[PDB]
RNA sequence: AUGGUGAACUAUGCCUGAAUAGGGUGAAGCCAGAGGAAACUCUGGUGGAGGCUCGUAGCGGUUCUGACGUGCAAAUCGAUC
RNA sequence: UUCAAAUGAGAACUUUGAAGACUGAAGUGGGGAAAGGUUCCACGUCAACAGCAGUUGGACGUGGGUUAGUCGAUCCUAAGA
RNA sequence: AUAUGGAUUCUUCACGGUAACGUAACUGAAUGUGGAGACGUCGGCGCGAGCCCUGGGAGGAGUUAUCUUUUCUUCUUAACAGCUUAUCACCCCGGAAUUGGUUUAUCCGGAGAUGGGGUCUUAUGGCUGGAAGAGGCCAGCACCUUUGCUGGCUCCGGUGCGCUUGUGACGGCCCGUGAAAAUCCACAGGAAGGAAUAGUUUUCAUGCCAGGUCGUACUGAUAACCGCAGCAGGUCUCCAAGGUGAACAGCCUCUAGUUGAUAGAAUAAUGUAGAUAAGGGAAGUCGGCAAAAUAGAUCCGUAACUUCGGGAUAAGGAUUGGCUCUAAGGGUCGGGUACGAUCAACUUAGAACUGGUACGGACAAGGGGAAUCUGACUGUCUAAUUAAAACAUAGCAUUGCGAUGGUCAGAAAGUGAUGUUGACGCAAU
C-alpha cells in the first residue's frame, strides 16, 4: 500500500577522476522523475538524497531500477560521459557507476 | 524419487543393509515475506529408489545429522 | 539408407577397402606391366548396383 | 588462413547461428589454432570470439 | 517360331498408412412470435446439409497455337487457366 | 553486389571484418522414409574435374569416425506367398 | 532365482460401506465366459498443452540535437513417484402437471424427473520428490598459462471466436456402418493343499542377477537420390514467429541460412520480358487471338425462365482516409429467515471536423448482357500435337441362370472366380 523502496547509486568511483558531478546528478533526477506521467509531480512521493559518495532514491510511488538506469543513461549521454561510465547493479537495488 | 514424512522411517531405512551413500542438501527457501529460513533435504540412496526426507526446522534438522549411523557415507553440499 | 541389412554394409566394406590407388612398389617389380588401378571406383562416377 | 571450421564450432559452442558469430580479424593467427571445442571456449571467454548483438524487430509501431 | 525377363514407368483390384487455408450460400431438425369464421398461412431466430460454390496447398494441363525449339529439359519454362 | 585486411607466385570468385541485400516459417530453416555409400571430419594439396577462375571444393592423397534391455528390426497377422 | 518385513488362520484361506464401491496384500487346478488389443469421416461446442499477446519486478544491451518510466533481450523445470484433481457413468433418499430440467445445436424423466447426499474412470491439471546441485542471465578478482575462482538473481501475474495439436461429450451421413492376430487381464468353477507351539500367501513392499544379434556417420536434393552431368525436370512425410489482411493469400520483418548461376565496357539494328500513348474505338483478323476493362467490403436494388432447389455476386447504383467524439454489446463480488464496486474483450452503428474529391490509395481482386447447336449435371482419356459433341454416370429397359445351375477360367486335376454369394442375386447387353 504505502511501502517505500530504497534505490542507492554508488557514484564514489568516477567523482575523484573529475569527470562526474554528483551534486548535479541528484538535481537532474528531481526534475525528470515522472510520477503518473508528469515532471515535477514528485509531491513527496519520491526523494533523492545526495551526500557526495552515494545517491539514494526513496519512493512510495511507482519506481523501478530499469527506470533509474534509463534516466542515468540519459544524463551521461547528455553530458558525453558515455563509453566512459557504465550503470551497473552490484546486487539488488545497489546500483553503481563504473569508470574503467 | 519418493517422499517420506515420518522421521521414524528414515532412521529405520538408513540401516537397511543395502544403503551405501546418503546426501545432505541445503536450500535457502522463503516461507513468508517477513523472514527466510533454511530448508535441508536428507536423501538416502536405495538400490531402486531415492528417498528424500525434507526437514524445515533448523533445530530438528541438526539433530538428524548426528542421528545417522557412522557406517553411512554422508555427502554434504 | 541408414537402416540397412548386414549384407549391404558388409559389401560396402569390401568396396571401401578396394578404394585407393595402386601400391607404389608394385611398379618396381621385375617384368611389371600394371601401370595403375583400372578398377578404381568413385561414388560420383559409377554406381555399385548392390 | 581458413576459419570456417572455427566459425562452425563457435556457432555450436555459443548456441547461436553462424550469422551471429564474430571472429576477430586482428587476432586471426590465434583463432587458426583453435581446432577443438575446448579451444573455442577459451577464445569466447577472453573476447576473441564475441557472440553478437541480436537484430531487433520492434513492436512499438504495432503497439 | 522356341525359350525366358520385366507392373522401379504406367493400368486396374485388394491390404495398410498419410494429406486437403480462408470465404459464399444456407437443406432437415428445433425455438419463439404474428395474422386469423376455424382450417391454416406468414415472420424472425437456431442449426450447419450438399459427389454446391469463390478460392490456397495439392492434383491437373485450356489458350497465348508466348518463351525454348543443335533447349535447362528426348516435353521443360511464363502467363492465363 | 561493394570496400578493406590476411594468405599466395598469382584473388571478381578462398578466409576474416564491414556495408548492401534475399529466402520470409506449405523457407534458400531444422529432421526423416526410399535411394546413395563414406559423399561425414581432420590434415596435406591443385596434374585432372567444378563448361571463367581457383590458394577453394561433395575433387586428389593419407587417415579418423557410427557405442542401445528401453529407438528399430527381431514377434503377429492383412491382401497375399 | 530368492530371504526379511508385512498380510491371513483354531469361525482354516480378509475386512469395511444400505449402496454405487474401497484397501498394501487378502489360497484357487482343469474347464468355460467376458474385456482390452480393436479401429470411418465431416460439423460445431467444452477442456488441456505449446506458441502468440501483455502488466509489475530483478538483470544485460540500443537510441538519446529533441522526445520516449523507452526499444530489444533472460527469468526454464524432463522421464518416473506420491497425494489430489473429471465431463460422462452409477448408488441412496424422495415421489413429479401449474410439467420440469436443459444444450451453441432438443433431448430426458412413474422403466423414477427436479432436488439433497455420495461412488467411480485419472485424459488432463495442481502441489510435492526428481531439482537446482542442472540450465539461463549478470557482477567482481588474477593470468604465457593446462586456466579459473567467488558471488548473486533465476519472482509474481493477466487476457483470448487467436494459431497448431491432443482430448471429451454430441450431432450429420451411408443400398459405404468404416482389419486380423500375437499378447495381457478379469470373472464363473471348486481340484488340491493347508492351521497351534504352529502354518500359509512371491497379484503387498523391500532385497539379488542377466538382458544376445544386426542397424545407427552423412545428404535427402537448382551439387550427395533418379534423369548419360554438379541438369530451370521428378521424388512420400514432420515442426511453422510478428504486421497488414477473412486468409499456413500477396507484400515487409525476426530466428536460422544464403549472397550460388563467367565477368568487364558501351547502350546500334532486330529480338525476349515488362510498359505507356493524342483523336477514333474491332474499321484489324478466319475469329476481339492478345491486351484492356470489372474486381475487396458495407448499404440499396435485381429480370426472363425454372425440375421451385436455382438463375443471382444477375443486370444496375452509392460509400470507402485521417482525426475528435457519441451509443450499444460482458464476467466476478455486495442484501432481515432497484442499484454499487472491480476487472476485461474487439464488434457494430451514428455524428462533427479536416484534405488539391482523395481514401479495397501498394499488394490483392468476377467484365457484363440477348441468343442458337450440343453434352443432363459432378467425373474420366489419347504421358510427348486432339479434354471434346468422345467415354463414364445415375435413371430406364432387355436377356440368361434355383446350385447335377448361369457366366467364365484351366494342358490336366480329388482344379478353380463370382462364392464368406442365393433372384431386393450373379452374369451379359
Ligand atoms: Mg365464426
Amino acid at each position: 500500500q504505502k511501502i517505500a523502496k530504497t534505490f542507492t547509486v554508488d557514484v564514489s568511483s568516477p567523482t575523484e577522476n573529475g569527470v562526474f558531478d554528483p551534486a548535479s546528478y541528484a538535481k537532474y533526477l528531481i526534475d525528470h522523475i515522472k510520477v503518473e506521467g508528469a515532471v515535477g509531480n514528485l509531491g513527496n512521493a519520491v526523494t533523492v538524497t545526495e551526500d557526495g559518495t552515494v545517491v539514494t532514491v526513496v519512493s512510495t510511488a511507482k519506481f523501478s531500477g530499469k527506470y533509474l538506469k534509463y534516466l542515468t543513461k540519459k544524463y551521461l549521454k547528455k553530458n558525453q560521459l558515455r563509453d566512459w561510465i557504465r550503470f551497473v547493479s552490484t546486487k539488488t537495488n545497489e546500483y553503481r557507476l563504473a569508470f574503467y | 524419487a519418493r517422499e517420506i514424512t515420518d522421521i521414524k522411517q528414515f532412521l529405520e531405512l538408513t540401516r537397511r543393509a543395502d544403503v551405501k551413500t546418503a546426501t545432505v542438501k541445503i536450500n535457502k527457501k522463503l516461507n513468508k515475506a517477513g523472514k527466510p529460513f533454511r530448508q535441508t533435504k536428507f536423501k538416502v540412496r536405495g538400490s531402486s529408489s531415492l528417498y528424500t526426507l525434507v526437514i524445515n526446522d533448523a533445530g530438528k534438522a541438526k539433530k538428524l545429522i548426528q542421528s545417522l549411523p557412522p557406517t553411512l557415507k554422508v555427502n554434504r553440499l | 539408407a541408414a537402416q540397412k541389412s548386414f549384407r549391404i554394409k558388409q559389401k560396402m566394406a569390401k568396396a571401401k577397402k578396394q578404394n585407393r590407388p595402386l601400391p607404389q612398389w608394385i611398379r618396381l617389380r621385375t617384368n611389371n606391366t600394371i601401370r595403375y588401378n583400372a578398377k578404381r571406383r568413385n561414388w560420383r562416377r559409377t554406381k555399385m548396383n548392390i | 588462413a581458413n576459419l570456417r571450421t572455427q566459425k562452425r564450432l563457435a556457432a555450436s559452442v555459443v548456441g547461436v547461428g553462424k550469422r551471429k558469430v564474430w571472429l576477430d580479424p586482428n587476432e586471426t593467427s590465434e583463432i587458426a589454432q583453435a581446432n577443438s571445442r575446448n579451444a573455442i571456449r577459451k577464445l569466447v571467454k577472453n573476447g576473441t570470439i564475441v557472440k553478437k548483438a541480436v537484430t531487433v524487430h520492434s513492436k512499438s509501431r504495432t503497439r
